[PDB]
């Protein structure tokens, strides 16, 4: 019950209230003053329940009433202030909004910061609550937030501020209200919400983040959310506005990652370097030092990658002494990815056309694609080595050479491209097999390109009605890659032109599943003009209609996190009806492509691929695994491999294949012996099947790939950043991989070096102001946020000293332990240039 | 099993009792100690006595003659009854040998003092440990309640013995007792990483070449405490 | 083989401010849940063989089906098997059981009415035993651990890091710790960082109280510590935690004391499983007690027990660590001078840091406030504090 | 001072709404909901089927199976107690049903007289008890898996320091075994059992697996858990079935594995003790040694703790040669750590004689702890490379680090 | 049982009376300690505060 001081304070409420009965003159003043007083009293102060509003518990109908009656001038308006205040906390939500509408402004600061955020939660409801069938109510909502906004930024409340101001759909206030203490804290908001708000918002917002970065001079995040945004207009516009030197090279590093290559025009200073940082030359040399830091120079050999001294030689000396072309093909796997990018390897280096002898057709081009694949990023170094194996005996071969020569130069550039001059005189050779390297290896070489001249070289090709099936699915699929996240008009009506020509029995081939990639690999990230994608390819007949359908709806919306989109694929799997279940390939594939741009999104997208597996049909359960593979991407997470690993052995081969696989491309470059150690018992359990062992042991070399310091992941900045050429990448190989027997296991292993294309690498080089290489002591750990919305880098925990350059595993990052050097990107990845501080006394 | 006696041998050759004596002085305040060129200074932790105690019987730092003192760490009676018989033992030095006692001799005898009442049963060992300085040339040494003592150019007993000492030897440099107030300045910085009060809680006591004692008043360390926080004040 | 069976958890929802992103995250797990529920839910609604197998081989054995102990392999079909009742039975082994599976003591499902062997029972596994696995992870995550990074670490090094970076372990040559004794004064993060590993490792995690593997019969003590670790033997990336090891671990000595001698024939068990005859395998084992002068030295030797991870009360870096996570929930006031608490020697642990803030909120709640201030936190830790008497000699040292 | 009010309902009510509102409520449903979808998914999926002896559909496929369900029929296993043998020609068999109850039967016309002697076990029909087939005799199955039959990787050039110990082991386990000659020749009769004591961690169970290793004869690990039934006297009659299994086998190897579980000492003030694991124990020793010679049963039992050994078990007509490992000298203490570190990858530079000098009174046990400490220092900071540092680190934090109080104040005392 | 009881019938309150008997200062070993009320003293306070947390219990 109450207290002497609350029975007192009752008694003056109820006294004050019941005076209002009459329309005298000295009262509507005097009491509505007090109650004003009171009121204003006991709100702006501590979180103290508020003692009025808790005696206070009348009726406002006549207060209402009396309201409509009384003082038009400014009693009524203080009625107003009175009944809002008592309604904010009762559930008078309309009637307590337009009481602060049309009452006594006088300010929202003057009540208190619970007054603010209540009524800025009732605003937010009425603005969901309004439609476009008036604009009336709008424009004093607005003049609301006006002063609801500073209020949350003076008092740190940047929360319900950038809330609100997502409800109304309007956010350009942002610009000019963000203070400088405050900007990182509503950037990263954005920043993090982007992902799960649904479209078109996520799009303003990261626009509105972007202009909040661009207003602050925070240039290299303001290059991030532009990548984000994928557009090259703001992308260039920040390159402009770029007036430190320093900032310009670390934006052409970013650039070089990420693998965006705009033309930079003469009017920039420093042009040259900025060039030829952006076409990333030095990386490979980097790698080297890389290696020679952690005495890895010495390239690899299988048999001791396999580990055979330790496998139980049942059959000894007689077993083993036939050399199979397939187990053959794996070993040229392993002895290139293992050994990839360290310049360097002892068997087809100083033994090259021997081991290559021993291959068939098919081991040929694979062969000689891993010559080229065993030294990454030397163009020139690459093609000193590939030239004469492109001058072979078995010309055939030639276009091997050419995939080596895309593979080498693939994440670089040259001026010179001498890429486009040796496949310029091929691309149009009549001999299918030497077409298909030349295409292939201009699609490796210019990933991400976008370049008009080699699209326009590439486009007669489709309408080649000699071109064969396999040769048109690889042209299409260079198209889309060369093209990856454009939406280019013109591949769009050319591969649409192609796939409305080609005959159903013609289309019913599996390599006709590539004609919608290049397509969809027009179309990354890009959900917006797929409804005429849609439209168009409805004119097709089913089941290839609901096909291409789905590939389009997975190559839209990669990434996007649309839960609707994910929902009518899951609709699409769980229809219980061969081509029939390619829908539901597809539709899982998508599933896992939209699901892995967040992390709780792909952590339960984990639980539903287990559901499906564990309740699904036969082409559900070879499917699921390419979309683990796929999900978690040079992730050794132990609980996705104990799965892979529990269904390595199913009776069901197409299901053990693909379970393989996702051994290989999860556990890629980890260097996990656990997991070479579950891939030896496989090798082992399955050492009948010659398909079972291939696909072990190109699982082996995935995950030894580059002695552990190669990762094939698309996502980049704290995995915020994706990678259109990585993703297209893994698309083609997984998509590719539906049909391991035909593809895989045909005649197209070259499809596996698509991989390759998302091939980038892990190291932590740092850089002065000159580019020189400087060792700075570096704290690494896990980023695992300790704080809510504090807008800390994760707070880095864990912690571990090193020196640079260092090795980092996926999801553990880095940071500077030393003040002496600032990093102009705060986010330490890749190679970073560290500027002396200015700040440090000695 | 082999603790219970000071003339037993643990099975790994450990007199334990007579370790056991050396946690009185760890559970005593810090007192800390350095020599200079002129002069020798010794701090000690003053605990803040109660409201109504008098803190002239509370005396850390007592000087066994005209030219050494010695402050102590560990167990209070235990401590007056070996500076009574220091001071005993200086005056008879005096007057068998006509020169004044040196400060190694003084230590020598405190530290034959603590060893015999170690080596024979019923007779509890001496639960002090010492900071004995004085000029003869500067000398600072520190005795133990085992029995053993040690010429040290710094050290801090008691409480803070770890960390004052860790603070001590990255800081005792040749320029750091170049100057007398610089000496002063260095045990009063040492005192204070560990008595966290400041000036109320710190007492530096300071013998220059052939002087006298002279106890530092709450004002003159007060005026050192000051300039020491200036003098940091350079991190900003 | 039978693979770990890890813990189930939902994503870590942050920021843990009730904001909009936690809304939208919150959502998302909502979304997810309700697609795996349509799917689940539409999955077996559509359904339209294998009925014959089943209506042949369940008709064939019929029901109820008895539990009994095989003896015997007699023939290729006939076994001789015990039933519950320790009578034994000649019965014909059918023909739909794998005769791989048959060993000597293994449980086997036998035909009500002729006890032939119709099937075998493959987990036979103690109730008290298949209770220590734990099927929902604790809350408790690494971010929720102020300071103690050297003890994190090692335990990281310990269960942790061989799982996933076997590795730098096979290359140097090292076998990793197989064995942790988390010791200290109660209330320092013992059990919070068995909390905490067990939130973040993917192998199994047995939790043991060091008492429930004690039982009433004679001999069923060291046979349900034999049980249990057969259990982790068979989830091979396993982790046992036993915590209040001083149940059990209490040094071994001679005495009557029927029932301390069974203490000591299960402790004996257990450090048999640890380290005796036979490899353990890859099962770690954790060990909390807060008195460890007390165990025996066989059960905390190395080999048995590989590391001592000592749990000190924290320091003042340390406690202010605990004070910003405990009260990172808290709407701290702008009056708060949380440092005033962390200093002084108050001797207070991580437990009494959140029996403070929990306090200084149940003042705060007696002035009708939502919000702490520095007096409330200033009068909970003289209300809390009190604990020790004296604990303290008198004015004896100088 | 000021006594607490209460809090009355409209308070409750403020406090709960007075505030952040604008996602709580929002949030807490939100949370609410995900629970119960969760327990909605695990309730409908819920099955996790248990595996059963269902064979492939191939290995069976036998419609046969309720023919030989229906055909045959069960018969209990009972040993005939006597053979009355009234004329020869109605003799009547009594025979005992384990626990059902004992009954005086006749065989069945498929099975012989002669083929039925006294004693043996034999299956009878559960309606009229008629002998129907005889049996093999009984073997316990937790019998025959507390037999090893898989050698254990540890060889005797793993048991470093030692020497003295090994050599009498084998002149015990080994020696007269494999070379028997070198024995009768001069008339000694080799001990028949040893007992391994000294500390924890010394290498008593490293030398068992070493002997297991290369026994060439059957070694038995009797499992100290399954001494100890819950009936009484299981154990006893257990101990007697593992000595007749060890007879059968031709000069049969016996590890009792940490023998002070079933080893105590035997009382009476204590009004009952064990008693039961007493009997046990009294079986043992009636085994081991007294009428009924044991046999070529060679004895092997380690203890960590022999001083709470019955004196009878402890006498040396049981255990006759006792073993005793001692904490490693500075050599075999050199030896351990190369043994240790043998598979390391560590510098050749590594002065293991200094390692073994600073661990005076540590197992072998320790310093295999000290090696992997030294490793994982060199991983910690990521060396390829183990260097002395990291070994005297490891020995800083293995033996100094919980060994004893003595301070380096303290330690100061000696010179 | 107990533990587990009060859990299965949540909200509730436990009210141990007298809790010199169980609960004293731990002792040592030797025949002097009393061990298995030890026992019962740790299974209880796991039970209350341990590994898993209780849940509307006091
Ligand atoms: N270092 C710490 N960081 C954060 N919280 C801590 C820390 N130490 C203790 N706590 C808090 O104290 C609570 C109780 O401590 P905990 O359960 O870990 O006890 P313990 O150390 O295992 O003690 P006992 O000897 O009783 O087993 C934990 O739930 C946690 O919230
Ligand atoms: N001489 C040695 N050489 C090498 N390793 C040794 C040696 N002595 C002991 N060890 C190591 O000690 C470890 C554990 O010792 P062990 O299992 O023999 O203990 P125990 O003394 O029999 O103890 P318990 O009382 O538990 O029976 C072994 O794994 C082995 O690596
Ligand atoms: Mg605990
Ligand atoms: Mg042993």
């Amino acid at each position: 019950e109450l207290s002497e001081e609350d029975k007192q304070l009752q008694d003056e409420l109820e006294m004050l209230v019941e005076r209002l009965g009459e329309k005298d003159t000295s009262l509507y003043r005097p009491a509505l003053e007090e109650l004003r007083r009171q009121i204003r009293s006991s709100t702006t102060s501590m979180t103290s329940v508020p003692k009025p509003l808790k005696f206070l518990r009348p009726h406002y109908g006549k207060l209402k009433e009396i309201y409509e009656n009384m003082a038009p001038g400014e009693n009524k308006r203080f009625a107003a202030d009175i009944i809002s205040v008592l309604a904010m906390t009762m559930s008078g939500e309309r009637e307590c909004l337009k009481y602060r509408l049309v009452g006594s402004q006088e300010e929202l600061a003057s009540w208190g910061h619970e007054y603010v955020r209540h009524l800025a939660g009732e605003v937010a409801k009425e603005w969901q609550e309004l439609d476009d069938a008036e604009k009336v109510q709008r424009e004093p909502l607005l003049t609301l937030v006006k002063e609801i906004v500073p209020y949350n930024m003076a008092h740190n409340a940047e929360h319900e501020a950038c809330d609100l101001l997502m409800e109304i759909e309007q956010v350009d206030m942002l610009e000019k209200d963000i203070d400088e203490n405050a900007y990182a804290k509503v950037c990263l908001y954005l920043t993090s919400c982007v992902n799960y708000v649904p479209e078109p918002e996520n799009s303003a917002l990261l626009r509105c983040a972007l202009g909040v970065f661009r207003k602050f001079s925070r240039f290299p995040e303001a290059l991030r959310l532009a990548l984000m945004l994928n557009d090259m207009e703001l992308v260039e516009d920040i390159f402009t506005s770029c007036k430190d030197v320093v900032v310009q090279k670390q934006m052409a590093f970013m650039l070089g990652r990420h693998g965006v290559f705009l033309e930079l025009s003469e009017d920039v200073e420093e042009y040259e370097d900025l060039t030829e940082i952006m076409s990333n030359v030095q990386l490979n040399s980097n790698f080297l030092a890389l290696a020679r830091e952690l005495d890895i120079m010495e390239p690899k050999v299988p048999d001791d990658i396999y580990k055979t001294h330790l496998e139980n030689n049942r059959f000894g000396g007689s077993g083993s002494q036939v050399d199979s072309a397939r187990m053959n093909l794996a070993s040229s796997f392993v002895n290139g990815f293992v050994n990839a990018a360290f310049g360097q390897d002892k068997l087809l280096t100083d033994d090259g056309n021997k081991w290559l002898y021993k291959n068939k057709d098919h081991g040929m081009l694979s062969a000689a694609a891993s010559l080229g694949m065993i030294l990454l990023w030397d163009v020139d170094g690459g093609l000193t080595q590939i030239d004469k194996y492109l001058y072979s005996s078995e010309d055939y071969i030639k276009s091997g050479a050419l995939l080596a020569c895309g593979i080498v130069n693939s994440g670089v550039r040259n001026e010179c491209d001498p890429a486009l001059a040796l496949l310029s005189d091929y691309v149009l050779h009549n001999s299918n097999t030497m077409r298909l390297g030349s295409i292939f290896g201009l699609g490796l070489a210019y990933a991400g390109s976008n370049r008009e001249d080699v699209l326009t070289l590439l486009l007669p090709v489709m309408g080649d009605s000699k071109s064969s099936m396999e040769v048109a699915g690889v042209t299409a699929l260079a198209c889309g890659m060369i093209a990856v996240g454009s939406c280019n008009g013109d591949v769009t009506s050319t591969i649409l032109q192609t796939i409305m020509e080609k005959s159903e029995t013609e289309l019913k081939d599996t390599y006709a599943r590539w004609l919608p990639l290049g397509l969809g690999l027009n179309h990354l990230g890009k959900g917006e003009a797929i409804e005429a994608i849609l439209a168009a390819l409805e004119v097709v007949s089913e089941p290839f209609r609901s096909f291409a359908n789905t590939l389009v709806d997975v190559c839209a919306y990669a990434g996007s996190g649309n839960v609707l989109k994910v929902q009518q694929l899951l609709h699409i799997c769980s229809e219980h009806f061969a081509d029939m279940g390619a829908h539901q390939g597809v539709a899982v594939l998508g599933i896992a492509l939209i699901a892995m741009g967040e992390e709780i999104g792909a952590e339960m997208a984990l639980r539903t691929f287990g559901h499906l597996l564990r309740y699904g049909e036969p082409t559900l359960r070879r499917a699921v695994p390419l979309a683990l593979a796929l999900i978690s991407v040079s992730n050794p997470r132990l609980n996705i491999l104990d799965t892979l690993s529990k269904f390595s052995h199913d009776a069901d081969p197409e299901v053990s294949y693909n379970s393989i696989f996702a051994m290989g491309m999860v556990g890629s470059g980890t260097n996990n012996a656990r997991l070479a150690a579950m891939l030896r018992q496989l090798a082992q359990y399955h050492a009948k099947d010659p398909n079972n062992l291939f696909m072990v042991r190109l699982a082996q070399g995935l995950t030894h790939l580059g002695k552990g310091t190669l990762t094939l992941c698309p996502y980049h900045s704290d995995r915020q950043l994706m990678s259109q050429v990585a993703v297209a990448g893994l698309l083609t190989v997984l998509v590719s991989f539906l049909d391991v027997r035909n593809i895989i296991l045909g005649k197209s292993h070259y499809v596996l070096y698509g991989l390759v294309a998302a091939m980038q690498p892990r190291m932590l080089v740092t850089f002065d102001e000159e580019l020189r290489p400087l060792p700075v002591s570096v704290r690494v750990g896990q980023a695992v946020d300790v704080v809510g919305q504090a807008g800390k880098p994760k707070t880095i925990t864990g912690f571990q000293t090193h020196t640079t350059p260092v090795l980092l595993a996926h999801g553990e990052r880095a940071e500077l332990a030393t003040e002496e050097f600032l990093p102009v990107t705060p986010i330490l990845e890749g190679f970073v240039i560290l500027r002396k501080n200015p700040n440090y006394d000695l | 099993s082999y603790d219970r006696a000071i003339t037993v041998f643990s099975p790994d050759g450990h007199l334990f009792q007579v370790e056991y004596a050396q946690e009185a002085v760890k559970k005593g305040s810090t007192a800390v100690g350095v020599r200079g060129r002129d002069i020798v200074v010794l701090g000690v932790e003053k605990k803040s006595v109660a409201k109504l105690q008098d803190e002239r019987t509370v005396r850390k730092i007592c000087a066994l003659d005209d030219n050494v003192c010695m402050a102590f760490a560990g167990l209070t009676a235990d401590a007056r009854i070996v500076i009574n018989r220091a001071r005993v033992e200086c005056q008879s030095h005096r007057l068998t040998v006509e020169d004044p006692v040196t400060v190694e001799y003084i230590t020598r005898y405190i530290a034959s003092l603590k060893q015999r009442y170690t080596q024979s049963n019923g007779r509890r060992p001496f639960g002090i440990s010492a900071l004995i300085v004085g000029f003869d040339t500067p000398r600072l040494y520190q005795t133990d309640p085992s029995g053993t003592y040690h010429a040290w150019k710094a050290n801090a007993i008691g409480r803070g013995a770890k960390s004052v000492r860790e603070f001590l030897e990255k800081n005792y440099t040749d320029e750091a007792i170049e100057t007398d107030d610089l000496t002063i300045k260095l045990v009063i910085k040492a005192l204070l990483e560990v008595v966290q009060s400041g000036g109320k809680n710190i007492e530096l006591a300071v013998m220059r070449r052939d002087q006298s004692l002279k106890i530092l008043n709450p004002e003159e360390i007060e005026k050192y405490v000051a300039e020491i926080e200036k003098e940091k004040e350079e991190n900003e | 083989t039978k693979g770990p069976d890890a813990a189930s958890k939902l994503p870590l929802v942050t920021p843990h401010t009730q904001c909009r992103l936690k809304l939208l995250k919150l959502e998302r797990i909502k979304d997810y849940l309700l697609m795996e529920e349509e799917f689940i839910r539409n999955q077996e609604q559509m359904k339209p063989k294998q009925e014959e197998e089943r209506s042949k081989v369940d008709d064939l054995r019929g029901t109820p089906m008895s539990v009994g102990t095989l003896e015997e392999i007699i023939d290729d079909n006939h076994a001789i098997v015990s039933t519950s009742v320790g009578s034994e039975h000649y019965v014909s082994i059918l023909s739909f059981v794998d005769k791989d599976l048959l060993e000597p003591g293994c449980s086997v499902l036998l035909n009500h009415k002729v006890h032939a062997v119709i099937g075998v029972l493959m987990d036979d596994t103690d109730p008290l035993v298949t209770v220590m696995k734990v099927e929902k992870a604790p809350q408790e995550t690494y971010a929720d651990i102020g300071g103690l990074d050297n003890q994190i670490q090692e335990i990281k090094e310990s269960v942790e890091l061989p799982l996933t970076h076997p590795e730098y372990y096979e290359e140097m040559g090292i076998k990793p710790p197989k064995g942790v004794i988390l010791y200290g004064p109660p209330g320092t993060g013992k059990t919070l960082l068995a909390k905490a590993v067990a939130n973040q490792t993917s192998a199994t995690f047995l939790r043991v109280v060091g008492s429930e593997l004690i039982q009433k019969y004679l001999g069923d003590g060291p046979k349900l510590v034999r049980e249990l670790f057969r259990v982790a033997e068979e989830h091979a990336p396993s982790i046992v935690f036993i915590d209040e090891i001083d149940a059990i671990g209490t040094k071994r000595y001679d005495s009557n004391s029927g029932g301390e001698r069974e203490i000591q024939r299960t402790m004996l068990e257990l450090l048999n499983q640890l380290d005796g005859f036979d490899s353990r395998g890859d099962v770690k084992v954790i060990m909390a007690t807060n008195r460890i002068e007390t165990l025996d030295p066989a059960l905390i030797r190395p080999g048995r027990i590989d590391r001592k991870i000592e749990f000190p009360l924290p320091d003042e870096k340390t406690k202010k660590r605990i004070f910003q996570i405990h009260t990172s929930r808290m709407t701290l006031a702008d009056d708060v001078t949380l440092d005033d608490l962390i200093m002084a020697k108050d001797d207070l642990s991580g437990a009494d840091i959140k029996a403070i803030c929990t306090e200084a909120g149940l003042m705060a709640l007696r002035e009708r406030r939502m919000k702490v201030t520095n007096e409330d936190f200033k009068k909970s830790k003289e209300n809390v504090l009190y604990k020790k008497q004296e604990g303290t000699p008198e004015g004896l040292y100088l | 001072d000021k006594p607490i009010r209460a809090l009355d309902e409209g308070d409750i009510a403020l406090l709960k709404t007075y505030g952040q509102s604008t996602y709580s409520r929002q949030i807490k449903q939100v949370e609410d909901d995900i629970q119960q979808l969760l327990k909605k998914i695990n309730e409908l999926t819920g099955i996790k089927e248990s595996d059963t002896g269902l064979a492939p559909p191939a290995l069976w496929d036998l419609a046969a199976d309720k023919q030989t369900l229906q055909s045959e029929q069960p018969l209990q296993v009972a040993r005939c107690t006597k053979i009355i043998n009234a004329d020869s020609e109605d003799p009547k068999y009594i025979i005992n049903v384990k626990q059902f109850a004992k009954f005086v039967v006749d065989l069945s016309d498929q099975v012989a007289p002669t083929d039925i002697e006294e004693g043996m076990r034999v299956g009878v029909d559960r309606n009229k008890y008629q002998i129907h087939i005889p049996l093999p005799p009984k073997i316990d199955p937790t019998v025959t898996m507390m037999q090893v039959e898989e050698k254990p990787d540890v060889t005797y050039s793993d048991v470093g320091g030692c020497k003295e110990q090994i050599e009498k082991l084998r002149e015990v386990v080994e020696t007269p075994l494999l070379h028997p000659e070198r024995f009768v020749n001069l008339g000694i009769e080799p001990p028949k059992g040893v007992l391994l004591f000294g500390p924890p961690g010394t290498g008593k169970t490293l030398c068992a697996r070493a002997v297991a290793n290369r026994t060439d004869a059957c070694f038995i690990r009797v499992i100290g858990s399954e001494l100890v039934q819950k009936y009484v006297g299981e154990g006893a009659r257990m101990v007697r079935e593992l000595f007749e299994m060890a007879r059968t086998k031709k000069a049969c190897l016996i590890f009792f594995d940490e023998i002070d579980a079933i080893g105590g000492a035997r009382f009476d003030d204590g009004a009952g003790g064990d008693n039961e694991v007493q009997r046990t124990m009294l079986e043992l020793i009636n085994q081991l040694d007294g009428f009924d010679p044991r046999g070529n049963i060679k004895v092997l039992m380690a203890t960590n703790r022999p001083d709470t050994l019955d004196p009878a078990l402890m006498r040396p007509g049981r255990l006759d040669r006792k073993i005793e490992f001692s904490l490693p000298d500075l050599e075999g203490r050199t030896h351990i750590f190369k043994i240790h570190a043998r598979s390391m990858s560590v510098e050749r530079d590594i002065r293991f004689e200094l390692l073994a000098r600073l661990c005076p009174n540590s197992t072998g046990a320790e310093i295999r702890s000290v090696c992997t400490e030294a490793g994982m220092f060199a991983i910690r900071a990521r060396r390829k490379i183990a260097t002395e540092k990291d070994f005297l680190e490891a020995v800083n934090k293995v033996i100094k680090s919980y060994a004893k109080f003595s301070a380096t104040p303290r330690y100061m005392t000696y010179n | 049982e107990l533990f587990v009881m009060a859990r299965e019938h949540a909200p509730s309150i436990i009210f141990m009376d007298e809790i010199d008997s169980i609960g004293s200062s731990r002792l040592e070993g030797g025949s002097g300690g009393d061990s298995e009320v030890q026992r019962t003293m740790l299974e209880l306070l796991n039970q209350l505060d341990g590994f898993e947390a209780t849940k509307n219990i006091k």
